[PDB]
């Protein structure tokens, strides 16, 4: 057609939910309702501020270690979503590792990103609001609370994601 | 099981008296963790003062490097703990160290808006003529970021 493809990579830690989001973009369901071997779209056409387009998801869940498959993953993406889990103080602290990798591979100061806490469904969480918007605004990048399983702020995940690799 | 090993579980946590225990009985107060992060990064970037005060007390490099050539210095720079980037400077913490990007805690201080730690870094020699790789300084930042109130701190 001639319309616009995003190649939107998902880092974070082991078990933040990083494939939970993936699949409830696309899937439209928690992981309950997942079933791998069947559901194997890695796209989805969307409209985002009236312009049509295609979100590609590249998501590094199952490889978050492998270094060599995570900078390749990196690379080839274009935004990134740095996914935490808001009941887990390491996962935090590990934004700020997959932040500095990726302006390594990507060489550059100013790449397109997204601060994601999920989770937030859960009460009681561990790292408060205020210590996620003071990090995102002391990194400059969009803070959005997300939750895979009731679908609150997935989309707005993504898109703000598009948004900001348009004003780049 | 490593007494390092212990001491970064520790000093994540905040754990006072544990660090101390550790300490006491032979622990690396330098034990790095698979990004490179000492005792003391993870202090500096959790903001526990304390820990950040015994740590270097007992002989922690001040200067540990990570393997994005961060040191505790740039992480309570960043994040906005003062008293900690006080404390670090104290102990000669080198205020023009460059990461792997090149840039120093003065660049990382002016990209987070954090204007007393970047006044706080100047006081202490901070360099606003010093360039990241793509050739900006601190400076430069202040003047993309539309920061009008740090473009005045830095020059001066
Ligand atoms: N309550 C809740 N649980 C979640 C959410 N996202 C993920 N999980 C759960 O957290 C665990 C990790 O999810 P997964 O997608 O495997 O994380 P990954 O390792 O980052 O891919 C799983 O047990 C999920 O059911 C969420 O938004 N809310």
């Amino acid at each position: 057609s001639h319309m616009t493809e995003y190649k939107l990579v998902v880092v974070g830690a082991v078990g933040v939910g990083k494939s939970a989001l993936t699949i409830q973009l696309i899937q439209n369901h928690f992981v309950d309702e997942y079933d791998p071997t069947i559901e194997d779209s890695y796209r989805k056409q969307v409209v985002i501020d009236g312009e049509t387009c295609l979100l590609d998801i590249l998501d590094t869940a199952g490889q978050e270690e492998y270094s060599a498959m995570r900078d390749q993953y990196m690379r080839t993406g274009e935004g990134f979503l740095c996914v935490f889990a808001i009941n887990n103080t390491k996962s935090f602290e590990d934004i700020h590792h997959y932040r500095e990798q990726i302006k390594r591979v990507k060489d550059s100061e100013d790449v397109p990103m997204v601060l994601v806490g999920n989770k937030c469904d859960l009460p009681s969480r561990t790292v408060d609001t205020k210590q996620a918007q003071d990090l995102a605004r002391s990194y400059g990048i969009p803070f959005i609370e997300t939750s895979a399983k009731t679908r609150q702020g997935v989309d707005d995940a993504f898109y703000t994601l598009v948004r900001e690799i348009r004003k780049h | 099981m490593d007494l390092g090993k212990k001491l970064l579980e520790a000093a994540r946590a905040g754990q006072d008296d544990e660090v101390r225990i550790l300490m006491a009985n032979g622990a690396d107060v330098n034990a790095s963790d698979r990004w490179g992060w000492t005792p003391l990064h993870l202090a500096a970037w959790w903001g526990h003062l304390e820990i950040v005060e015994v740590l270097l007390k007992h002989g922690a490099d001040v200067n540990a490097a990570d393997l994005h050539g961060q040191t505790p210095l740039h992480l309570a720079a960043m994040v906005g703990h003062l008293e900690i980037v006080e404390v670090l400077l104290k102990y000669g913490a080198d205020v023009n160290a460059k990461d792997t990007m090149g840039a120093t805690p003065l660049h990382l201080a002016a990209q987070s808006g954090h204007l007393e730690i970047v006044e706080v870094l100047l006081k202490n020699g901070a360099d606003v003529n010093a360039q990241d790789k793509f050739g900006k300084t601190a400076f430069d930042i202040s003047i993309d970021n539309g920061n009008e109130d740090l473009a005045e701190i830095l020059q001066k």
